[PDB]
């Protein structure tokens, strides 16, 4: 429950992924009717630590140009020459990529993460325990959803294609 | 000692133009310019008569003009000519050649 | 002089290939990889022609290509050739070689 | 050894007098002299007589009165003849020759 | 140059194992393993083939494998063999030798 | 070279003995052993073989054993024989000697 701005009660129910993490230049828009990133079957890149470098950030890079598919950046903080690079090849060839933040500060942050990891398929990288290299990244260690909307303040993820056994087992983990 | 430009290396320096930086990666990825480094690789336009190592006797420079060469980090003299980028190095500096 | 992946070293430079750095130990406990420092083994790639130490003749380096040899811990530098690590040391920096 | 202005040059030091500074540019945009830094062309106008080098004999400078050089950007020494600048180098210092 | 353990040395390089720190005293008192320094006595293990001092030939090191020698506290390497210490000397650094 | 308590010195090395510390003055004042330094005065028991300076001879050191010598304040190796103080010294390091 919190504040209304107008006169009537109003319900909004929240579907998917959303978390309050806009994008992190607004180059990345794509949609000017509503100044939103919109991608439809597009590649999910999960990364537990900053995102810095050159090489940490071309070889999925190169994966997405090479599918044809939209990539989400979804990282602790993209900076640096990488998100340089992100936006000069967001201008000047068109390659569809968008970079948004993590929700979260402490272990919160790894938790949601690897949800979002388990509900699109795709691979937490940068991590402390598997120790998984930005470096080395393959096409099946990225998520896949089918929609994604990134706006000034909010990102939300739809229609993530992750295993549903290995959702169901981390619902009860959760539980647990 | 051969001369480029009408510019001549004196003793044993030598006189290098540095390979273009990449632009783009194999698989079609744009780089920023300013992240592009020095390119280590580069190539001989001009080299001096060489030094006199022994007694007597000048002892020519290892490399010779059109040699493609690897060069180190650091040590390399900002040289212009005709308005264009060159560097001037020692020939002992130089790390290594590309044969062909 | 001898040459490894249309590169030659010149004068007394040594190119070396390190060892695969140790993964697990010989009871089966594996090791994380950031905690792996830069192997000393190594291998000779390639090497220069040598230095003239003396008056007017070439003196050729101790090591030859294909010989085991130990690395200090510091004074090489990093060559690329086809995407792959390799590193440039004087010849006087080896401390020693593996016999057979 | 060669002298000029009175001024004859010990050893195997070389002065030389540095190229006028571009006041304006192609376009014709005229320039700050306080943004002009120190111009690293200049004229050889006194050599020494040279050092010995090698057991016995004296070594000639390599470069001759009236050559046109390149200079350091550091490691020169002023010298004032009839009120006006002179610099005196090493010959070693000198990086290249301007050939015609 | 003598090799031990399937390693040579290279140049003037001698490879020592140290003697075993003293654990009790000639009283019976024993003594703490972390207040134990390092031995300054040793044995020679290895030796290298010698550096070129002076003109055209090589100059074998002063040691031998076999001599009971006094080590300086700084100035030794690192050497790991069939997991066991080992440490690598310049022939120079070695104070001397103990004869019997 | 001459060995002292099956010690030999190595290369142009000489080990000395330092004299006694001076306990009381000439007039019967005894003095504290804190305020004593480092004895200058001291006597050869161990001299090395010698370095070799010129080409492919080995030039023998300038001080014998039982010359009667005088000693730098600084430059001295703690060398411990038979639970006993000596010094090690290299052979350009001694002031002089005291002729009888």
């Amino acid at each position: 429950v919190k504040d209304g701005k107008t006169l009537n009660d109003e319900l909004e129910i929240i579907e998917g992924m959303k978390f309050d993490r806009g994008y992190i230049s607004p180059y990345f828009i794509n949609t000017s009717k509503g100044q939103k990133c919109e991608f439809q079957d597009a590649y999910v890149l999960l990364s537990e630590k900053k995102i810095s470098s050159i090489q940490s950030i071309v070889p999925a890079l190169e994966i997405a140009n090479a599918h044809r598919k939209p990539l989400v950046i979804i990282a602790e903080d993209v900076d640096g020459e990488a998100l340089s690079t992100l936006v000069l090849n967001r201008l000047k060839v068109g390659l569809q990529v968008v970079a948004v933040k993590a929700p979260g500060f402490g272990d919160n942050r790894k938790n949601q993460l690897k949800d979002m990891a388990i509900a699109t398929g795709g691979a937490v990288f940068g991590e402390e325990g598997l120790t998984l290299n930005l470096e080395d990244v393959q096409p099946h260690d990225l998520g896949k959803v089918g929609e994604v909307i990134v706006t000034k303040d909010d990102a939300m993820l739809l229609k993530g294609k992750g295993d549903k056994a290995q959702i169901e087992k981390r619902i009860q983990e959760i539980i647990e | 000692g051969q001369a480029f430009r009408k510019f001549l290396p004196l003793f044993d320096r030598v006189l290098v133009e540095r390979s273009a930086a990449e632009t783009v990666t194999k698989g079609g990825i744009m780089l920023p310019e300013k992240s592009q480094g020095k390119v280590l690789q580069a190539t001989v336009v001009a080299v001096g008569s060489g030094s006199k190592g022994k007694g007597g006797e000048i002892q020519p420079v290892s490399v010779k003009v059109g040699d493609k060469v690897l060069l180190p980090e650091y040590g390399g003299t900002k040289v212009v000519l005709d308005d264009k980028d060159y560097f001037l190095f020692r020939d002992g500096d130089i790390l290594g050649k590309y044969v062909d």
